[PDB]
């Protein structure tokens, strides 16, 4: 669970060459076309 | 649109938004108008 709601906790990186804000984008986008009521936040490294 | 009543709203705001309001940058506490649903158990005395 993430801030008091069921979650599942995925880790990545950004490929070689392309910037970890580049990688994150299309997470957010990929992310976006998911099955209702699914939404998404970042943690750890990616909040900071 | 009418779809939900006044406690169907208010289960919503108790369930879905509240907890995550109240952990929010700054808020303090956090007062619900109106209740969480609970499972109600009507008796019957006459069929007791």
């Amino acid at each position: 669970r993430y801030n008091g709601l069921p979650s599942m906790e995925i880790l990545g990186q950004a490929a070689p060459g392309k910037s970890t804000g580049e990688a994150m984008e299309l997470m957010e986008q990929l992310a976006s076309k998911l099955p209702t009521g699914v939404g998404y936040d970042w943690t750890g490294m990616s909040y900071q | 649109d009418g779809t939900m009543t006044q406690e169907d709203i208010s289960d919503y705001v108790a369930a879905n938004m509240k907890d995550a309001i109240s952990r929010t940058s700054g808020v303090g506490d956090v007062q619900l108008f109106g209740s969480q649903y609970a499972m109600r158990i009507w008796m019957n005395p006459n069929e007791l």
